[PDB]
Parts: structure tokens; C-alpha cells; sequence
């Protein structure tokens, strides 16, 4: 067995095409591994109280939007996830939310993100299947809470494992206050809309 | 990196200060007018000079 | 051999594949021509719905993939953009174009020739509607402009309302007329602020003698309805004076500290005094005004509006008078203003609006402006009916700038294929193909609106082409030129006097944008698509 220095040469150039093809899926793969490699396992294993005001906030919320309530937007792919996490402006907050069908502590949760984004039209709320961006074992029995904060293309809240601190039949104002926490919310009624070349007007000139 | 250009087309001269700044680093033109492309945008358009 | 990182596509297949592009994107659209047209919905996978009609606005919704498309796409856009009428025929041209160039091609005729052949065609089609189609409108009158915006707003969600939307639009259009140097008469369509609210019929709409403001009182202390307005627009907010980002407030003495305090409202309180001691009613800015000012404004009894936009608030000033004052800054270093700088207008008002208050500045002196207020079933319905409208605006404007009309209802495009066919035979010997390809090409509008009414399109267009046959061949027939369709009874009809009326202006640009985008797409043989 001699000729160690083997030195490939003409081999690579010709069948460069093909090693192009298989890196591609590759690096494309590794966007998704290298996005969830930050929360899969970088955090997962570690009378003025009455708040009169909350009353009143939830009753100004249960009035928020007349036309529709609207719905949290549900991600299908992952790299519908990357392409939505990466595109969009950066100096606006996006939230994720995690869950996976039948686990307790989720539908009050989607109640809320509804209510925060019928008030909040700057905020991103979102939701998408725990199972579809394909977490681990762990993930998938100790973490189902799951809140996740874009802003500026990387993470500023990495909330998970949320019951303890928000409970299970929570209100929107519970979790906007807990949101509120760390300063991650950021700072009239028209008949329908207003938005109708550059010609705007003159006079006898 | 458009002053050069628009030096040689028009004729004037770059003021960096306000005390230099005299009638002789002016450039005339005949026509400075910023018309209209049908919809296409605005075209800021300086035809005529002295001295082209 | 190649070693090149991705795909192509060489010869027939890149061509066909192209030519399949264009027709699906022309199929697309193709069912929304003519009166006999129906709108479309769009919903976003969001929820949100788009009932529209306007080729460009559905081609722009849509999210496509195969660049020939694009260009289509961009072609409608270009269209939409340079006319604002005839966004779905143009494309349907383009893409008839394309199929019958590339049919051409398959035959073993070179692209070259059927490029010069289309050029040749184009030209002498631009000129014989030049020459012949053309109706001068001076003799017309204003039931030229009433005529010509019905035709606009057929195959639209206000379409049977034409005899009333109409004369809205002429109305409007001419409200906003102004004439400028060169005497040229010049109408800026844009300036009618369309404002839209669902509530009562559409026969509810509302054309506004003045201009309309989307915008309320900033409090509820000041009058909601001043008679003699003295409009006083502004370009800076009226808030509590703030230090600049260079300056910076030190204080060793106590005593002063009070001092800077009150003088860092002392200034917009004296500012305001200087604004409301000229008599000045409503006041208008485009930046916020804060609790204080505002009740500074009540107590004098004014109307002070708070974020209004720039276009508006330059609209409002055009129209009024008034000159927007970005500082109370003079020539002398002071702090005036004048009673000049005051608009004037005949009565402000906010009115409401099923649920909604807008601000109404009603008869301006000085200017005559417009706005109008579409009244609709809901949110979708008031949207089509902005966009049917601003087609409707857009033709008026062309009508009126341009004094050249042309029949409606394939009538030009009949006339032009005839006069094609019968002059492919005096000039080439191989582009006369192309040059009858494109005549024949030129058909499909009148074949799209027959098959859209559902009526005999072959013998329709059989009849029609026997009728402009009989126009060119013998002289004394010229007033045939005019012989159009009739969809709603499936039978030729004189549209000229049936009052079926566009603008050239908007033919000849299709034909031309048409023409170039066929010539563009035919050019390509050839398709790398390298690998993302
Ligand atoms: N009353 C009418 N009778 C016959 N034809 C008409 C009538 N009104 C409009 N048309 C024709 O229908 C065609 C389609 O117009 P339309 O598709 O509504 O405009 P756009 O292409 O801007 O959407 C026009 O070319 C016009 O000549
Ligand atoms: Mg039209």
C-alpha cells in the first residue's frame, strides 16, 4: 500500500457538477440545523398587586378590531420558516410560536397571540407545528411552550417551558405583562382605508 | 463621485466654503427644467451652456 | 462538455415553452374582457380578498415564476402605468402576438424577418388609425367625455350606474382642469382624493365640491363646523419645545431651572399666539400636536387637525391658497406670520360617515378642487369600485388632453386586420407573412368579447370582417368604419354613433408596448438557468 500522496487532480474537475449538487441540499439543510441548533438544546435544560388596571385592559382588549379577529399564521415547511424569519425588516419583532396538537396549555396561549395581534399590527405573531420543524425527543415532552422573539434576524426572547410563570388558563394581559418583563413590546379608527403616476396638482402657473 | 461629471458638463466649480463661494464658480445654462416621463418617473434635465 | 452548473434549453422547447408562458398568463385574464366580463377573486392564503376585474391589478397580485410571464406582467404594469386603460388588452395581444410569431418560426421562418414583419405592421397599423380611425372630439362635445367614461366603466362593478358615474367623473375632471405654460390644459388626475366608506347604495357617492380629509379634531373642545375658515397649514408639529441634539442645558444657579422650564413651553404657547392672532380658523399640520396646544386652540375657538398627510395638506393648500409654512421664520430673523399666508374656504365641516367622522373642506376660493366618496356594500366592494373609478379618471384625462377618439368594440382592431391583410401583399416576400400574422393576430379582441358574451363568434366576426371589408374596398362606404359588436344583442352595430368611444391614446400604446414585448420574447432561443 505505497502512493499515499494520491493527489486526485483531473478527478475533481470533472465531477465537480455533481459535488456542487449534493453541497447544495447540503448547506441548504444546514441553514435549518444551524436555526434550530439555538433554541433546541441552547436553553432547554436550564393592595397594588391586584392590578385594578388589568380589568380594565382585557375589557379595552375585548374591543379591539370591528372588522375580523383574524388568525395566527400557520408555517407548513421549515424552509418556509427560514425564508420567513430571514426576509421581512430587521428592525421589527417577530414572535414563533411552538406547539403541537393535543398538549394542555396551548389554546389560551393562541388566544392571546390572536388578541396581541389584533392590537398590535407592528408585531409578527405566527405559530407552527413543534413536529414540523422536527424537534427532538426532549423538545417534544418537556418543552411544548415555546416562545420565540426575532429581531434584527436573531433571537432576543427565547421563552420556553412557560407554564410555571404564566399558568395554564392564562389572559392576554397575564402574558403581556410577562412579555413586558424583559421590554419586549415595543412602543384612530379610519372608515375603511384612505390609499388611493406623481401628479399631484398645480395652478395657472 | 458625480462631481467630476457634472463640473465638466456644466462648467461650474466644487465650493467647499462659504467665503469662496462667487459668482465666478457659477455655471450657466440656458435651460434647467425637470420634466415629466409620462408616468415613468422625473427626469431633472439641464440643456444648454456656455462653454459646453 | 459544457460543465455549466444548471439547466437548458435549446431551439423548439425554450420557444414553446415561452409561447406556453404567455398563454397561460393571457388565459388568465382573458375571461375578464368586455361588458360581458366577470370579476375575479383573489385570496392571499392570508385571508384577505381582492374582487377585481383590472388586468393589471390581478397580474400584479399573483406571484409568478417563468420570466416570459414577468414580462407580460410588467407589460400590463407599463400599460396601467403610461395610459391606465387597456391592461388586459394588451396583454392578450402580446401573447396572441408571441403564438402566432412562433407558429411562424416553426415553419422555418426566421425570427429576424418575423421581427421586421411586426415592426413593418405596428407602423403602418399606428398610421392607418392615425389617418382613419381617428374621431376629433371638438364637434362632440361633453356627451364625448360622458360616452367614453361609460365605455371605460363597463365590464365593472359600476357598470349599469354609468349614467351617473359618468358625469361624477366628468364633473371631477374637469373640476381639477388647470392650464399651465406652452396654453396647454393640462389635468392631474390624483388630485381627486377617493375616499371610500361601505354604507348606503352606491348611488349614495358623494362628489365633494372642495377636498375631503380622511381626519378628525385632535380633541373633542374645539367646534366641529366653522363657517368663514382662514385655513392655516403648517409643516412642523406644535409640541413643547425640545433642545436640539447639539445643545445641551447645564444649570450651576437653581434659580434658573424654573426659568428654562416655563420658557420651554413659552415658546409654542407664543408661537400659537402668533399663528391664531391673525384671525385663523382651521389649522392644519403635518406633525403632532400635544394636549396643551390643542386646548390652546380651543379656548380661541379654532379647528386644529393633527398628522395630516403631505399630499393633502399641499392639496388643501393648492386649493385654498394658503402657503404651507415649514417654520415662522422671515427674512428678518424673526418669528411672523402673516395674514397672506391664510387659506380660504367656504365652510369646514366633519361630517360622519356610517360610524365615522371625515372633515369636509367645502368651496375653496381661489382653486376649484374635487374628492369623491364611494358608498358601497363592504370593504371589497369599495376597493373595485376605486379601481374601476381611477380607470374611468385616467380615459377622461386622455380624452380631454388628447382630442382623438376611437370606436370601441373591436371596430379598430377589425378595420386594422383588413387593411393588414390587404398590405402584407406590397411589401417583402417573406415578412408578408409576418405582417399577415400580425393582422390576423390583431383579431382576438373582438373574438375574446364574442366568446365572452357566448354568442356565435366565428360568424360575429365573419360578419364584422365583411362589413370593414366592404368600408376599405369601396370609397363611398366610409362611415362603416364605425361598425363595432353589439354583445349585448350578439349583432354588429355602428359604435361611433352607439356612442362606444376610447381614447387612441390607449390603442396606440397597447400596439406599441404589444409589439415590443413580442419582439423582445422572440428574440430568445436559447435558456441557461443556473442552479440557486
Ligand atoms: N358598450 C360596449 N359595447 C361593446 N364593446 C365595449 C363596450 N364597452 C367596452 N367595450 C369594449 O370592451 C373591451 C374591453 O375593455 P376592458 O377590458 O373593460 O378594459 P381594460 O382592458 O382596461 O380592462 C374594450 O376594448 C372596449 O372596446
Ligand atoms: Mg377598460
Amino acid at each position: 500500500l505505497a502512493g499515499e500522496g494520491i493527489s486526485v487532480n483531473t478527478g475533481p474537475k470533472g465531477v465537480i457538477n455533481d459535488w456542487r449538487r449534493f453541497k447544495q441540499l447540503e448547506t441548504e439543510q444546514r441553514e435549518e440545523q444551524c436555526r434550530e441548533m439555538e433554541r433546541l438544546i441552547k436553553k432547554l435544560s436550564m393592595f397594588l398587586q391586584q392590578y385594578r388596571k388589568q380589568r380594565m385592559e382585557e375589557m379595552r382588549q375585548q374591543l379591539h378590531k370591528g372588522p375580523q379577529f383574524k388568525q395566527v399564521f400557520e408555517i407548513s415547511s421549515g424552509e418556509g420558516f427560514l425564508d420567513m424569519i430571514d426576509k421581512e425588516q430587521k428592525s421589527i419583532v417577530i414572535m414563533v410560536h411552538i406547539y403541537e396538537d393535543g398538549i394542555p396549555g396551548t389554546e389560551a396561549m393562541n388566544g392571546c397571540m390572536i388578541c396581541l395581534a389584533a392590537e398590535y399590527p407592528a408585531v409578527k405573531f405566527c405559530k407552527v407545528k413543534s413536529s414540523v420543524i422536527g424537534a427532538s425527543s426532549q423538545f417534544t415532552r418537556n418543552a411544548l411552550p415555546a416562545l420565540l422573539i426575532y429581531k434584527g434576524g436573531e433571537l432576543i426572547g427565547n421563552f420556553v417551558r412557560v407554564t410555571d410563570q404564566l399558568g395554564d388558563d392564562f389572559f392576554a394581559v397575564d402574558l403581556e405583562a410577562f412579555l413586558q418583563e424583559f421590554g419586549l413590546l415595543p412602543e384612530v379608527l379610519t372608515s375603511v382605508r384612505n390609499s388611493a403616476s406623481e401628479d399631484s396638482d398645480l395652478e395657472i402657473d | 463621485e458625480d462631481i467630476e461629471f457634472i463640473c465638466k458638463t456644466i462648467g461650474t466649480k466644487p465650493v467647499a466654503h462659504i467665503d469662496q463661494f462667487t459668482a465666478d464658480m457659477l455655471g450657466s445654462a440656458e435651460l434647467a427644467e425637470e420634466v415629466n416621463l409620462n408616468g415613468s418617473g422625473k427626469l431633472l434635465k439641464i440643456t444648454g451652456c456656455a462653454s459646453p | 462538455p459544457l460543465s455549466v452548473f444548471g439547466d437548458r434549453s435549446t431551439g423548439e422547447t425554450i420557444r414553446s415553452q415561452n409561447v406556453m408562458a404567455a398563454a397561460s398568463i393571457a388565459n388568465i385574464v382573458k375571461s375578464s374582457l368586455g361588458p360581458v366580463g366577470l370579476d375575479k377573486m383573489l385570496v392571499d392564503d392570508i385571508g384577505d380578498v381582492t374582487i377585481t376585474n383590472d388586468g393589471a391589478t390581478i397580474l400584479k397580485l399573483l406571484e409568478v415564476e417563468h420570466p416570459a410571464a414577468k414580462v407580460l406582467c410588467e407589460l400590463a404594469d407599463l400599460q396601467d402605468k403610461e395610459v391606465g386603460d387597456g391592461t388586459t388588452s394588451v396583454v392578450i395581444i402580446a401573447a396572441e402576438l408571441l403564438k402566432n410569431a412562433d407558429e411562424l418560426v416553426k415553419q422555418k421562418i426566421h425570427p429576424t424577418s418575423v421581427i421586421s414583419g411586426y415592426r413593418l405592421a405596428c407602423k403602418e397599423a399606428v398610421r392607418y388609425i392615425n389617418e382613419n380611425l381617428i374621431v376629433n372630439t371638438d364637434e362632440l362635445g361633453r356627451d364625448c367625455l360622458i360616452n367614453a367614461a361609460k365605455t371605460s366603466m363597463s365590464s365593472k362593478i359600476i357598470g349599469i350606474n354609468g349614467d351617473f358615474f359618468a358625469n361624477m367623473v366628468v364633473d371631477a375632471v374637469l373640476a381639477i382642469k388647470y392650464t399651465d405654460i406652452r396654453g396647454q390644459p393640462r389635468y392631474p388626475v390624483n388630485s381627486v382624493n377617493i375616499l371610500k366608506a361601505h354604507g348606503r347604495s352606491q348611488m349614495e357617492s358623494m362628489l365633494i365640491s372642495g377636498y375631503a380629509l380622511n381626519c378628525v379634531v385632535g380633541s373633542q373642545g374645539m367646534p366641529k363646523r366653522i363657517v368663514n375658515a382662514k385655513i392655516a397649514c403648517l409643516d412642523f408639529s406644535l409640541q413643547k419645545t425640545k433642545m436640539k441634539l447639539g445643545v445641551q442645558v447645564v444649570i450651576t444657579d437653581p434659580e434658573k431651572l424654573d426659568q428654562i422650564r416655563q420658557r420651554e413651553s413659552d415658546i409654542t404657547k407664543e408661537r400659537i399666539q402668533k399663528i391664531l392672532a391673525t384671525g385663523a380658523n382651521v389649522i392644519l399640520t403635518t406633525g403632532g400636536i400635544d394636549d396643551m396646544c390643542l386646548k390652546y386652540f380651543v379656548e380661541a375657538g379654532a379647528m386644529a387637525v393633527r398628522r395630516v398627510l403631505k399630499r393633502d395638506l399641499k392639496r388643501i393648500a393648492k386649493a385654498s391658497g394658503a402657503t404651507i409654512l415649514s417654520t415662522l421664520a422671515n427674512l428678518e430673523g424673526e418669528e411672523t406670520f402673516e395674514a397672506a399666508m391664510l387659506g380660504q374656504a367656504e365652510e369646514v365641516v366633519q361630517e360622519r360617515i356610517c360610524d365615522d367622522e371625515l372633515i369636509l373642506i367645502k368651496n375653496t376660493k381661489a382653486r376649484t378642487s374635487a374628492s369623491i366618496i364611494l358608498r358601497g356594500a363592504n370593504d371589497f366592494m369599495c376597493d373595485e369600485m376605486e379601481r374601476s373609478l381611477h380607470d374611468a379618471l385616467c380615459v377622461v384625462k386622455r380624452v380631454l388632453e388628447s382630442k382623438s377618439v376611437v370606436p370601441g368594440g373591436g371596430a379598430v382592431e377589425a378595420a386594422l386586420s383588413i387593411y393588414l391583410e390587404n398590405y402584407a401583399t406590397s411589401m417583402g416576400s417573406r415578412e408578408q407573412l409576418a405582417i399577415a400574422e400580425f393582422a390576423r393576430s390583431l383579431l382576438v379582441i373582438p373574438n375574446t368579447l364574442a366568446v365572452n358574451a357566448a354568442q356565435d363568434s366565428t360568424d360575429l366576426v365573419a360578419k364584422l370582417r365583411a362589413f370593414h371589408n366592404e368600408a376599405q374596398v369601396n370609397p363611398e362606404r366610409k362611415n362603416l368604419k364605425w361598425i363595432g359588436l353589439d354583445l349585448s344583442n350578439g349583432k354588429p352595430r355602428d359604435n361611433k354613433q352607439a356612442g362606444v368611444f376610447e381614447p387612441t391614446i390607449v390603442k396606440v400604446k397597447s400596439l406599441k408596448f404589444a409589439t415590443e414585448a413580442a419582439i423582445t420574447i422572440l428574440r430568445i432561443d436559447d435558456l441557461i438557468k443556473l442552479h440557486p
